[PDB]
């Protein structure tokens, strides 16, 4: 008997604006006519749990329970309880998931770096790098927007938050968007919007273009 | 890059065919003034029809074949130049397609 | 049972070169046989009103009375009262109207601002700002002149005097003129003129063109 | 005999992260023994109000009722009605409150303007303008951030959405921040942030510093 | 018997804001207890005629009659009449003065010129010249304001409007302000405000400084 | 041009004597920062008292002897430099009189 409860993640909440939680039931046989429901701390009821996951062909059972709620209830400290009943396990099953209170909050620092000159010389492809460092806890959502329209999510790769080597409790993450050099050389502007639950508006945007960082060459000083 | 080299007649109307791209909301049919290296927006999705073209042009977008069509009603000698169409906030840094117009009378 | 009057404003005085005394009736059911006259502190009557108004469709009646007199008496503070006679009221109502005599006077400061660079990239339009600050009382008049000929008032917008946070008593106002990027890049000097009582001739003009902040001593051109 | 309510505004929602339903009574003589409750289209009641208000000193009474609910239902358009019971009225009054469902949406365009040269000559102060244009509906929120920390709202002024003459339906607004000529000439980048429903993340930031329109490629210095 | 009536001049009206007209009685003996009064077209009365001119020691009599009126009455076409009674001439005397209707109106053109280089080389004094040309009729009021405060009227000299040599009906005038060279070389700004009853706001201002008109010397063109 | 070379003591108050000119409405007691060639207005008739001097200085004008007097209450090491006083909108192009200040403690 193994039933998994997945608390909502900030990345998913910001991505879908439709906060959801899942009670995944596994380690059981493929039996139909199951009963799954989500209940609050005081034992109330929730909406219907539609879109039940299909059974797996490897002699495993999958079921999901979705409870539509609003973020203030989840983040106010209220605790949820999942109800699972089955013929194999007639005893009711209860699981508790909530926010892990008791952690300090810090704001990330975003640094956007241009492609390497040697990479540009190949006159083939270019990679812009976004470095998010110093944020705690580990729940950062990174997205790339070219001209106000987000690029296909399959164009960039983001890294899981690995602990900062010198700073205990704080973390860092990476994000690489590979663009064609021709586009980058035409002045196309790219920005790295990052969402964290410690930022003032929980949103922050840093941009980069071919002219960003280039130094001054001529220092004309005409004297009379 | 591509040139429709669209042709027409004095009076009547002529349709300009330009590609409708995605991830670009502002769509315009700029006129290449080619005076001091500046292009003036004739029409846009932001709703700006030049005074000289007021009440004579329209822009309809429909992503069926990834095409947006712009129609110019009536015709004048002035209507015989280049109308580069493109997208994006910067009008001079778009001009995805170039086209030419003339008059047969 | 009220009769509200409209004293002449400095904006109207400077716009028409004619101060007028006007009063309207309200909270009275529509009727007829009503005569409105204007009287002064001295006691003698003045010119007869014309242009009878109509009946408000919300079960209320209003009568308008015009009287043209010298602005000097209005400034001097002469007491002007319009007398209206109705049937329901047995005694005609009196409405005294006078200018507040004694206000700290401060001349307004004007600042014209050229359109932003990012706005002059869509090659569609441009907005020029005339900014008036530091003036008491709150009677100011702003209009825009192009090439010595005033523009139509249907292409610029002016705000109402909002109190200044720093200096109490002082007010500020803003006027925006929407022109074309073409016109602005083809010279065309634009002038905003401000009329206030504390001004010496009650007139103040400033102009800005495309070339205003240039050194006008050298001319550097980067060509590739 | 009226009861006027205050529906939650987008500015309040974005400022407090809490949508609230509130209604007040008017045109009623001051009395007691009045209970106010909030109801919804579904029919069930909601949380109880608190913080009873006082009696208006103009022979009128007002009762305030607070009810915190999910913003999703307010956006969805749920019908919310507050019921107030009084002595003079035999039947309690009902006040239905709902959001207008269906409005053309257009993202606002922001433009920051640097202080005028003639203003930076008294060496006293400077005024920076954040200019928002092209947005429907008229629910916009503007605030100023310095060095990643928001400033106090008692040092900038924001106007009300005034309709655009050119584009009907579109509106415009203006925000002015008064800083010191010293601070402005000592770097200090200033950021104006605008929140609107049509915006992708409902957030938009722009910055201007003393050195923003420079070519950054050459540097001409006239010395005598 | 010679009695002079002086209609108000636009220069005096703009200078004093207290429009006045004078009925000067001369060619009589120094006799006291005279009676002088001003009357309108319909025979009404005016205010008291205070400040009677003193008799002259050269066997001539001087008397002035002042009638305080407002400008719209004078400029609306209404005609005035002066009443003079004396023992030597018991017969009443009447004089009619009004605006000379039937003349075209044109706006002046103002050109402000800097001092001559040769005059500056003397390193002593400098003279700024204001040239007002092309105005009809001949009623122009010229004033000089350094920093918003008018300079002493004894510092500059203005010329009477002489007919334009090539343009019939139009006139021109001059005005010379002599300033110390030291002041002019320190960037002191001077302006020439001219008032005419054909200008849009009846006011116009043109300014001049040491840097006004100086041409560009350096044309740097750096190429890569 | 003239220098009062006014002197004072720590604490208490010191009065700065500067000429009150005519045909000039704005009267200021600018402090010569002498950093990047810029002078910051300490006080003015337009009503602007620097934050560091808020509630400690005042400006009274009376054309009796063509003089306006400015009093500085309290005193700090910071209050030991040049305070050129002048008139006109441009603060750096006025500075009619120059003065120096110090502290004796
Ligand atoms: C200084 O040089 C610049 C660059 O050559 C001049 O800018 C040109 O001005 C003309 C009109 O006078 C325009 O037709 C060109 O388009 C401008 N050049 C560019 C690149 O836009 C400028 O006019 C010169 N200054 C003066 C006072 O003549
Ligand atoms: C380009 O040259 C100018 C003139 O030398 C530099 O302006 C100076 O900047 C420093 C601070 O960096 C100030 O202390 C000076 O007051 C400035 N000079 C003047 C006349 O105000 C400018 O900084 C240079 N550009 C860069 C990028 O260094
Ligand atoms: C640039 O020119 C200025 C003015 O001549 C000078 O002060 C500065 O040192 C120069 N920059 C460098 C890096 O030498
Ligand atoms: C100034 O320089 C520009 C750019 O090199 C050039 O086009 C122009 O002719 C020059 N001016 C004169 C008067 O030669």
């Amino acid at each position: 008997i193994r039933v998994f409860a997945i608390p909502p993640s900030f990345a998913s909440i910001f991505l879908t604006k439709s906060t959801k939680l899942t009670c995944l039931v596994t380690d059981l046989t493929t039996y139909d006519s199951v009963t799954i429901s989500w209940t609050r701390q005081n034992g109330e009821a929730v909406k219907t749990h539609t879109n039940i996951s299909e059974s797996h062909p490897n002699a495993t059972f999958s079921a999901v329970g979705e409870a539509s709620i609003c973020e203030d209830d989840w983040n106010s400290g209220e605790r949820f309880t999942c109800t699972v009943t089955h013929t194999d396990l007639p005893s009711p099953l209860k699981q508790t998931i909530s926010r892990p209170k008791g952690v300090a909050l810090h704001r990330p620092d975003v640094y956007l770096l241009p492609p390497a000159r040697e990479q540009l010389n190949l006159r083939e492809s270019a990679t812009i790098t976004c470095l998010v460092t110093g944020f705690s806890p580990a729940d950062v959502f990174v997205q790339w927007m070219q001209r106000g329209q987000p690029l296909s999510p399959e164009k960039y790769v983001t890294s899981a938050p690995m602990p900062e080597p010198q700073a205990p409790g704080r973390y860092f993450a990476h994000s690489i968007l590979t663009v064609s050099e021709e586009e980058w050389n035409t002045g196309e502007t790219y920005t790295c919007v990052v969402a964290h639950e410690a930022l003032p508006n929980r949103v922050t945007e840093r941009t980069v273009d071919k002219s960003t960082g280039k130094p001054t060459l001529y220092n004309v000083s005409l004297v009379m | 890059l591509p040139e429709v080299k669209v042709e027409g007649e004095l009076g009547g109307s002529v349709t300009i065919k330009c590609p409708l791209p995605e991830m670009h909301v502002r769509i315009y049919l700029c006129r290449e003034m080619a005076g001091s290296g500046t292009c003036g927006t004739v029409v846009s999705t932001t709703n700006f029809i030049k005074a000289e073209y007021k009440g004579r042009v329209t822009l309809k977008q429909y992503p069926r074949k990834n095409l947006f069509l712009v129609e110019v009603t009536q015709l004048t000698e002035s209507d015989s130049g280049v109308y580069a169409c493109g997208a994006g906030m910067n009008t001079d840094r778009g001009k995805t397609q170039k086209v030419t117009l003339n008059v047969h009378s």
